[PDB]
C-alpha cells in the first residue's frame, strides 16, 4: 500500500501568532465638539459582538506572560498627554526661589500640606511676579541654600514642565483592544481554571469585553471579580521575587473619598496664562482621613492566606510593610477627579496569620470592627506618568471628589525564606502586572485554513 | 543625554537592577561592562537577550524609560562598571554615563 | 445562512475533532449554503476585514492553482512520501489526530512539500506536452 | 467603468426569452467584457453591498467548484437524466418554453439534482482508482 | 500581507528582462505568494481602489475561464500561431525583445485570436461530444 501525497482545504488550525491591535472606545463618553485629543482622535467606537462558538476537542496550553497586548496596555496615553500638553508659563522658566515657613494663607488652615509660599527670587525680581501665591500641598520645597531655604522651583531641572486644568479630559472609558478577521482570540475559561497548563472550555470572540485599565501600586480597586474561589498565579513557582497576582471571589473597600474641598483660586499671570492656587479657608480640616473596617478586610486576607495554603503545605503565614523610595510604594496613587491618592496602606499587612490545623491566631477584627483609621500624603506636582521623568501640576477643587471603591486583587512578592515562616510584602513589583489582572483569559491567534497528508490513492495521469 | 545611576548596592548573591534613564527615545538596546580597564565586555545582544558570555546570572528586560539590566547571583567582579547602548536618533549611536557597580557587605 | 471560521475563512471554526470524518463533512460544509457621525467612522475596519479575507483567499487559491488544483478542497497528486516523517497507522492519524496535533507531530517539512507539489505538478504537465510536441 | 446587466456581474438583461437562442449564444452575454463630506456616507453604503455582490459572486464559484466546473461556462458530468424528470423533452424545451417558465416547472428537484451532483462528484474521484490502486 | 514592492497584483519588477528569462521570474513572482477629519475621508478611497483591482483582475480572470485555463500559467491549445506576422523562430523571441515590445509587434491580431481561442476550446469539447452522441 503506498504513500502519495494528498491535500486539504479550508482545514481548522490556528497559529500562535504576535499582532497589534486597535482599540474600541464608547463614542458618547467624549462628545462631537471636544476634537483633536486621543480618544475623540483615533481610538474608534465599539459594536459589542458576544458570539462564543463553543468548541469540543479544543486542548490549548496558555501562560499569563506569554501575551503581547500588555505593551499597548503601557502605551497610547503619551499621545492623550502630548495631544494636550500645556506650555511653560512666564512665571516658571527657570529656577526660582520661594520662602515660607508658615503658609501664605487667609487663615489658620488646619491641614498639614498647604504651607504656602511667595515667589522670592522671581524672573523681574518685581512684586506683581512675587507676591502671587504659591498654593503647597505637601511634595514641595526641594532645598536651595543650607539654612532657612529659599526653595528651588522643583519642575525646573527635568525634561516637561505642563498643567492640568479642569477643561482637559481624564475618565475611566470602557475600552476593548482588538484585531481583523482572519486572526481571532481565543477566550479560555474551564473552572479548573488555568492560564497554566491545557484548558477545557473556549471559544472564539471579536474582542475582549470592555475594561477601564488606570494604575496602581497595591489595590487592585474596580477590578473584574473572579467566581466561586479565590485565585493566585506567579510562575516558576521555585522564584522567589517575581510578582504574585492575588484574584478575588469577594470584595472589600478603602474607607475615604477624597474630601479636600477647596476655592477656585486660579491666578491669570502671564500672556493667557495660569497658576492654579486653587486652596484656602473652605474645607481647611478636611484631610483624606482613610479608614478600614477590619471584619471583611481580614476575612478576605485570612481566606487569602488559606488559600497560601496550597502553594506553601503544612507551614505558618507572616506578612512584612511595603518599600520606601517614592512613597507612592508604600501606599498607592490611583487618578480621580485629577486627584491622587497616598495614605498610609502598609500599616495593614501584618500578622502571623496560622495555617495549623487551627480555630484560633487568624483574627483581630472583634466582631465590633473597630474602624480604625490611618495617615495620609497628597501631591499637587504629579509624576504623571511612572518611570518617565515628566512632571505636571494639578488643582486642588471644591466639594467631594467621590472614589472610594472597591478591591479585587493584591499585587504580592515573596520575601526569601525561613523554617516555616513563610512571608509577604504587598505591592510594588513591575506596574505592568496591574493589565496582567483578568487577560489571562485571552490570546490571539492567526487562522492558516490548508495542509496535506500523506493517502494510499493516486491522481489520473 | 542617556542618564544612568553612579552607582547601587547589594550582597553576594543576591540580586538588583541598573537601568539607563534619559531620552531612551531608541527602544532596541543593548548593554556592556568594564572592569579593570580591561577591553569592554558585551551583555545584551538586543534588550531581553544575552550569547555565551553570562548566560544565566544577568537578565535582559523591557521598559520605555528605564531601559533596564537585572543582575542575580552577585559575586566579586560586581566591583566593575556598567553602560547601556540604545541605537541612536538614525543613522546615530550612543552610550550612556556608565554604573560603578558596588556590591556591599 | 453559511460556513464560518471567520465569515467565510475555514468553514466551521470548530474542528470536526478527528483528520478523517472531519474531512468529508468540510466538503458538505461547503456545500449546505451625537452618535452617527462616528459611527459613520466605525463602518471602515469590518470593510477592511472582509476586504483582507478575500486578498488572503485568492493568494491562498492561487498556491491551489499552481499546484494543478482548483476547488477540490481535497486534491490528488503523483509525489511520494518516503515513509519517514512519523508514520502513525493511517486510520490512527485519520481516528486520533486533529490537524490542531498534525501542526506538531508534522509541519515545517511545508516548504519541501510545497516544492514538491509545484515541482512535481510543472514536470508532470511538461512530460505530456512534450509527448506530445511532434510533428 | 462598465454600465449595468440588473447587476455588476451576472448581467440579466438578454433576457433571450426562448432559452434555445439564449443557450446558444450564452458566451457573447458575457465575453463582451459640508461641501462634499457626506460623500462618505454615499461611498461607504453602496461599497458594502458592490463588495458583498462579489460576495455573493464567490458563493456561485464555490458550488462551480464543489461540481467539478472550474471556470467553465457550459458544464457536465456522469449523472443521467433518469426518465421521472417532468417527461418534457429536448425537442419540446427550448423552442417552447422561457427560463422563467423552466425554473417555475423544475423548482421542487433542486436539492435533489445538487445532491446527485455531490455524490456523483465524489465517487468519480476513488473511481478512477479501480484502474490505479496498482500498491 | 506586506507593504507595496511598487506594484500592487500583477507585481511588475522583472520589467524588460527577456520574455524566456521572465517565464521562471514569474512562475517564482507566483509560487512565493485635523487630527481625524479628513484622514478618515481619504480611508475610503484607496480601499475602493482595492475593491476595483479586485473588480478587474476577476472580470479578467473570467476571461481565462472561456479559454478553458484555471490560473495554471502555461496555458495551451492547438490553435497553431503560424509564424507569418513577426516570423522570428523560438530562441530569436523569448532571448531578444521585452514583452513591452511583442505588443508592437503584435497587437491587432489579437481581436481574432481571441476568437480562435474561444472556438477551439468549443471544438475540443464538441470533437469528443460529437462521437459521444453517436448514441
Ligand atoms: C470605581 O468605582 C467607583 C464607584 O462606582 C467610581 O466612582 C463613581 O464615579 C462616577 C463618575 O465620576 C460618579 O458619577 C458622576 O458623579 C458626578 C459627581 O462626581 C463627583 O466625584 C467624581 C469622581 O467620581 C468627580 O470627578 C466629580 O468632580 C465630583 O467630585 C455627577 O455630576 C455625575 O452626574 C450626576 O450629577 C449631575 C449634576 O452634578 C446631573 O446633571 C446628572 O444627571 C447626574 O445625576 C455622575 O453621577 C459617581 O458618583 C462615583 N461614585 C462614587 C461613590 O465615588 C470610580 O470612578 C471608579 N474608578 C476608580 C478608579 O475609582
Ligand atoms: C464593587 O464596586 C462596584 C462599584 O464600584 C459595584 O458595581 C455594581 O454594584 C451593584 C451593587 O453591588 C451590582 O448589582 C446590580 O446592580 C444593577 C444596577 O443597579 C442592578 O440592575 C437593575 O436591577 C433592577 C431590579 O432587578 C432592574 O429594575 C433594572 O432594570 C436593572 N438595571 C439597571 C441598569 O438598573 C442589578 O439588579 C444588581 O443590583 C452590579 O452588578 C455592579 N456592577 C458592576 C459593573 O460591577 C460592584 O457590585 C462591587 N462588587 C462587590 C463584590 O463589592
Ligand atoms: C463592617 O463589616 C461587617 C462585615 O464584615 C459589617 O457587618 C454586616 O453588616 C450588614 C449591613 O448592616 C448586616 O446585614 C444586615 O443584617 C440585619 C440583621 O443583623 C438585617 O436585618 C439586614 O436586612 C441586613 O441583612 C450583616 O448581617 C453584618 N454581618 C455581620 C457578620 O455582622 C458591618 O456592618 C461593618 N461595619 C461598619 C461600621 O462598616
Ligand atoms: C520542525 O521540524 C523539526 C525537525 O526537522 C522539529 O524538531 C527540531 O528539534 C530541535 C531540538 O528539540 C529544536 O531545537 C530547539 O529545541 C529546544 C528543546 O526542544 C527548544 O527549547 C528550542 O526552542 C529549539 O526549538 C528545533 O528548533 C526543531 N526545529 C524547528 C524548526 O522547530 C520540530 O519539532 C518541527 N517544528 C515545527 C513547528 O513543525
Ligand atoms: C413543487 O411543485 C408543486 C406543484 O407545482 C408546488 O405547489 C404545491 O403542489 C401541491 C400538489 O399539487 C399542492 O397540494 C394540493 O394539490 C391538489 C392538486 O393540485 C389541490 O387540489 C390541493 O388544493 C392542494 O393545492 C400544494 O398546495 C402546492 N403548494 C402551494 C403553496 O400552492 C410546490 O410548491 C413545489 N415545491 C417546491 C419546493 O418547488
Ligand atoms: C495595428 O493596426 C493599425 C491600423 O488599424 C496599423 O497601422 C496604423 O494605422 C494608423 C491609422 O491608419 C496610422 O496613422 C495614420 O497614418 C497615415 C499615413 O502615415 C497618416 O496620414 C495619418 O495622419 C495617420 O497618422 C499609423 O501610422 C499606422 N501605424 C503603422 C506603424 O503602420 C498598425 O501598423 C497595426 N500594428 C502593426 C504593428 O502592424
Ligand atoms: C506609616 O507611614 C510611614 C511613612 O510615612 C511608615 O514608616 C516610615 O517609612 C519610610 C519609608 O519606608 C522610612 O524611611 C521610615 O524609616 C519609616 N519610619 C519608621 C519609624 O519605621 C510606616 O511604616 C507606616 N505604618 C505605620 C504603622 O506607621
Ligand atoms: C524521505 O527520504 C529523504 C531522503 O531521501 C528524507 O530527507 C526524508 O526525510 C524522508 N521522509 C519522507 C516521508 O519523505
Ligand atoms: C431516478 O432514480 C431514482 C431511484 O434511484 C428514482 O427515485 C427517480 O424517480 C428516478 N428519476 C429521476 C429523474 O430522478
Ligand atoms: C496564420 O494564418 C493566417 C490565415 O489562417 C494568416 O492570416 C496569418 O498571417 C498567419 N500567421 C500568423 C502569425 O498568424
Amino acid at each position: 500500500e503506498n504513500l502519495w501525497v494528498t491535500v486539504y482545504y479550508g482545514v481548522p488550525v490556528w497559529k500562535e501568532a504576535k499582532t497589534t491591535l486597535f482599540c474600541a472606545s464608547d463614542a458618547k463618553a467624549y462628545e462631537k465638539e471636544v476634537h483633536n485629543v486621543w480618544a475623540t482622535h483615533a481610538c474608534v467606537p465599539t459594536d459589542p459582538n458576544p458570539q462564543e462558538m463553543v468548541l469540543k476537542n479544543v486542548t490549548e496550553n496558555f501562560n499569563m506572560w506569554k501575551n503581547d497586548m500588555v505593551d499597548q496596555m503601557h502605551e497610547d496615553v503619551i499621545s492623550l498627554w502630548d495631544q494636550s500638553l500645556k506650555p511653560c508659563v512666564k512665571l516658571t522658566p527657570l529656577c526660582v526661589t520661594l520662602n515660607c515657613t508658615n503658609a501664605t494663607a487667609s487663615n489658620s488652615s488646619i491641614i498639614e500640606g498647604m504651607k504656602n509660599c511667595s515667589f522670592n527670587i522671581t524672573t523681574e525680581l518685581r512684586d506683581k511676579r512675587e507676591k502671587k501665591n504659591a498654593l503647597f500641598y505637601k511634595l514641595d520645597i526641594v532645598q536651595l541654600d543650607g539654612n532657612s531655604s529659599q526653595y528651588r522651583l522643583i519642575n525646573c531641572n527635568t525634561s516637561v514642565i505642563t498643567q492640568a486644568c479642569p477643561k482637559v479630559s481624564f475618565d475611566p472609558i470602557p475600552i476593548h483592544y482588538c484585531a481583523p478577521a482572519g486572526y481571532a482570540i481565543l477566550k479560555c475559561n474551564n473552572k479548573t481554571f488555568t492560564g497554566t497548563g491545557p484548558c477545557n472550555n473556549v471559544s472564539t470572540v471579536q474582542c475582549t469585553h470592555g475594561i477601564k485599565p488606570v494604575v496602581s501600586t497595591q489595590l487592585l480597586l474596580n477590578g473584574s471579580l473572579a467566581e466561586g474561589e479565590i485565585i493566585i498565579r506567579s510562575e516558576n513557582i521555585t522564584n522567589n521575587v517575581k510578582t504574585i497576582i492575588v484574584h478575588l471571589n469577594e470584595s472589600v473597600k478603602i474607607e475615604c473619598t477624597r474630601p479636600n474641598n477647596k476655592t477656585r483660586t486660579s491666578i491669570r499671570i502671564g500672556p493667557g496664562q495660569w497658576f492654579y492656587a486653587t486652596g484656602q479657608v473652605i474645607g481647611d480640616i478636611r484631610e483624606a482621613y482613610c479608614n478600614i473596617n477590619e471584619s471583611k478586610w481580614n476575612e478576605t486576607l485570612q481566606r487569602v492566606s488559606k488559600k497560601l495554603k496550597e502553594y506553601f503545605p503544612h507551614k505558618n503565614i507572616t506578612f512584612q510593610p511595603s518599600s520606601g523610595g517614592d512613597l507612592e510604594i508604600t501606599t498607592h496613587s490611583f487618578n480621580c477627579g485629577g486627584e491622587f491618592f497616598y495614605c498610609n496602606t502598609s500599616s495593614l499587612f501584618n500578622r502571623t496569620y496560622m495555617a495549623n490545623s487551627t480555630d484560633m491566631a487568624n483574627s483581630t477584627e472583634t466582631n465590633s470592627t473597630r474602624t480604625i483609621t490611618i495617615h495620609c500624603r497628597i501631591k499637587q506636582i504629579i509624576n504623571m506618568w511612572q518611570e518617565v521623568g515628566r512632571a505636571m501640576y494639578a488643582p486642588p477643587i471644591a466639594g467631594n471628589i467621590t472614589c472610594i471603591s472597591n478591591i479585587t486583587g493584591l499585587l504580592l512578592t515573596r520575601d526569601g525564606g525561613k523554617n516555616n515562616t513563610e512571608t509577604f510584602r504587598p505591592g510594588g513589583g513591575n506596574m505592568k502586572d496591574n493589565w496582567r489582572s483578568e487577560l489571562y483569559k485571552y490570546k490571539v491567534v492567526k487562522i492558516e485554513p490548508l495542509g496535506v497528508a500523506p493517502t494510499r490513492c493516486k491522481r489520473r495521469v | 543625554a542617556l542618564t544612568q545611576p553612579p552607582s547601587v548596592s547589594k550582597s553576594l548573591e543576591q540580586s538588583v537592577t541598573i537601568s539607563c534613564t534619559g531620552t531612551t527615545t531608541g527602544n532596541s538596546v543593548s548593554w556592556y561592562q568594564c572592569h579593570s580597564g580591561t577591553a569592554p565586555r558585551l551583555l545584551i545582544y538586543d534588550v531581553n537577550k544575552r550569547p555565551s558570555g553570562v548566560s544565566d546570572r544577568f537578565s535582559g528586560s523591557k521598559s520605555h524609560n528605564t531601559a533596564s539590566l537585572t543582575i542575580f547571583g552577585l559575586q566579586a567582579e560586581d566591583e566593575a562598571d556598567y553602560y547601556c547602548g540604545s541605537y541612536g536618533s538614525g543613522g546615530s549611536l550612543l552610550f550612556g554615563g556608565g554604573t560603578r557597580l558596588t556590591v556591599l557587605g | 445562512a453559511v460556513g464560518i471560521g471567520a465569515v467565510f475563512l475555514g468553514f466551521l471554526g470548530a474542528a470536526g475533532s478527528t483528520m478523517g470524518a472531519a474531512s468529508m463533512t468540510l466538503t458538505v460544509q461547503a456545500r449546505n449554503l451625537q452618535h452617527l457621525l462616528k459611527l459613520t467612522v466605525w463602518g471602515i475596519k469590518q470593510l477592511q476585514a472582509r476586504v483582507l479575507a478575500v486578498e488572503r483567499y485568492l493568494r491562498d487559491q492561487q498556491l491551489l492553482g499552481i499546484w494543478g488544483c482548483s476547488g477540490k478542497l481535497i486534491c490528488c497528486t503523483n509525489v511520494p512520501w518516503n515513509s519517514s516523517w512519523s508514520n502513525r497507522n493511517l486510520s490512527e492519524i485519520w481516528d486520533n489526530m486533529t490537524w490542531l496535533q498534525w501542526d506538531k507531530e508534522i509541519s515545517n517539512y511545508t516548504q519541501i512539500i510545497y516544492g514538491l507539489l509545484e515541482e512535481s505538478q510543472n514536470q508532470q504537465e511538461k512530460n505530456e506536452q512534450d509527448l506530445l510536441a511532434l510533428d
